[PDB]
């Protein structure tokens, strides 16, 4: 019917959202420790530098 | 009981936290959109995002339903939290973005990454803002976040998108304000203080005053302030109800052209209805009302209901 | 009508289709630089300890 | 003849894509209902994976006048009506299998996995034996990566879970003869497997590799074109040369032959799944028609529908 039709799309929307949201966590997150690495990456350049 | 009561970023929708839940209604036409019960407890803040699936919810009233420390961001197709941020302090209001989640306490703002853990991405301090008063553009193109500064009467404005450039600081009144509004495009900031005689608005991007308007000689509090589509009009609530409209753009034109008193005088927040003339009354007592203005400035009583009954 | 909540949540879906795209892409994109810098720093890392 | 190119089921076997001529359908397993139609004067679709319901399909081009150029990938937006994301290769493609993160092509020689991106990257690549046939299995489901595909050695099926590929793939020797056909159950906890000698279909465990369920169809060779399991996993549905349709219970040490089974009186080659009914088996062949069977206990098969999906 047609309400049916409202079922699966609103269904398909929330399972949608939650891939966003997990997308976006994932990604924040990769983005924080890469930020660390390229530290790490600095201060041991500076450090073999110095050597 | 009414706890809170708060329009979306486009006034289609109002949101209502309430002792026993929240509740979401369209605002022109009024109809109610959603009734979530909880038997725990109340909820203080509702912030939505637009006509998206999350609302950000702050516990409140005798027995709230969170810790009023807590940030809840509810989906409401899921109908079930599925963030939760925790402070050191309560919380006294939220306001969402796609990306952003940003929290407004009694002295600091902070805003976080919209994901399952939220990063802290900055703060800014802010003097004693009991009221909560923060706005922050909901635009995908425009990142503007609008809050008191330090000093008495300034307001700090910050893009979150070019957040390593200066903010811009408004010396907007020599008194604490009251009540802070951007339009919809962000390019306009209205404010009061607690004299609540004069409206100031002005230019986001210089922080040049655009207009001064005058809502009338002896003071008043300013509950609410909201722009019309185009920014061209603004209304304004103040104490005993009174709804003040404004020609914005107009500088020959600084007091109300029009004006009308809810007749209930409960305070309320304001804005503009579907149609360009039309201007909505949200009250504290649940009274509902519509007025339409003419090009005279008269204005007549529309509609009027109690939301909470329907 | 009914039917027309059947258009809205079809514009919906189809705006979130994009942007789990778009977020997906950023981040196997940033996925793929942190692996090259992983290995940039073991390499510089072992490189100069041999050095000492 | 008809101008069909291609058949097969999407993920579930709620749907089942056809490859045209003149393009691709859609449709609904059951009841069979036809659910898109998208013509290309231009040419035809040889290969069409679905994404469960969703708006993407992967199509390859084929026929004697190819949409597209064998050697790429084409994932389609269903709601856009476009093509959003290609992938070219230095040889032709034989099959795609999707999930949401991942694109999944096979090759001749090989399997390349590929991000579900814009522009998407290559993560990994297997060996495999000569697979003309494009052997070649993807657990959809969220919680199990599993890819399954004919290994260097003739009769093994190599398994990669696709989430730990850090691990050592399981090598499992399922049959002493050339693969024909391998299929997961919805959960991917099980892989079934058949040889060229088509006599007999084994049922491995995919997480140790270990023979679970020995199942023989016959004395006889046959050509065995398709297996699948039913939602639960407790049974099986096996398609063979002049259309017969096996069915055997999985799992159950009560089985070791077909307790059912029927013929296609056409007897053209056909692909077989598992209807809404528990009891229900679906038959679509290569010639258009499409059957439904019910059986009994008794191993009895009654016809319920009978259609040509192909004029809809």
């Amino acid at each position: 019917m047609n309400e049916a039709k409202i079922a699966e799309c609103l269904q398909t929307i929330s399972d949608l959202e939650t891939e966003c949201l997990d997308l976006r966590t994932k990604l924040c997150d990769l983005e924080r420790a890469n930020q660390t690495l390229k530290d790490e990456y600095d201060a041991l350049q500076i450090t073999f530098t110095a050597l | 009981g009414l706890l809170y009561a708060g329009f979306n970023q486009d006034h289609g929708c109002f949101a209502c936290g309430m002792e026993n839940g929240f509740r979401v209604y369209n605002t022109d036409p009024l109809k109610e959109k959603e009734k979530q019960e909880f038997l725990e407890g109340g909820v203080g803040h509702v912030e939505m995002l637009f006509r998206c699936n999350y609302l950000a919810l702050v516990g409140g009233g005798k027995k709230p339903k969170y810790p009023p420390n807590k940030v809840m961001i509810w989906d409401d197709l899921k109908k079930k939290t599925v963030i939760e941020i925790e402070f050191s302090t309560e919380v006294k209001a939220v306001k969402l973005r796609r990306d952003r989640i940003v929290v407004v306490l009694d002295s600091m703002i902070k805003v976080f990454t919209f994901t399952h853990n939220p990063h802290q991405l900055h703060v800014f301090e802010t003097c004693y803002n009991p009221k909560g008063l923060c706005v922050l553009c909901p635009n995908s193109n425009n990142s503007l976040l609008a809050f008191p500064g330090t000093h008495t009467g300034h307001v700090q404005l910050v893009d979150l998108a070019s957040t390593e450039k200066p903010p811009v600081d408004i010396p907007a009144h020599e008194g604490v304000l009251s009540c802070i509004a951007l339009n919809l495009q962000g390019t306009r900031i209205a404010t009061a203080s607690e004299k609540g005689t004069l409206i100031r608005i002005f230019d986001t991007s210089s922080g040049h005053l655009i207009q001064e308007l005058r809502r009338g000689s002896q003071a008043a509090n300013i509950y609410c302030i909201n722009f019309n589509q185009d920014a061209s009009l603004i209304c304004v609530s103040s104490d005993h109800g009174t709804v003040h409209i404004f020609a914005a753009e107009d500088p020959k034109s600084k007091w109300s052209f029009s004006k009308f008193q809810v007749p209930s005088g409960s305070p309320c927040i304001c804005a503009f209805g579907t149609e360009p003339n039309a201007v909505i009354a949200i009250c504290a007592d649940g009274s509902y009302y519509k007025f339409l203005f003419n090009p005279k400035g008269e204005c007549i009583r529309d509609v009027y209901a109690q939301f909470l009954e329907m």
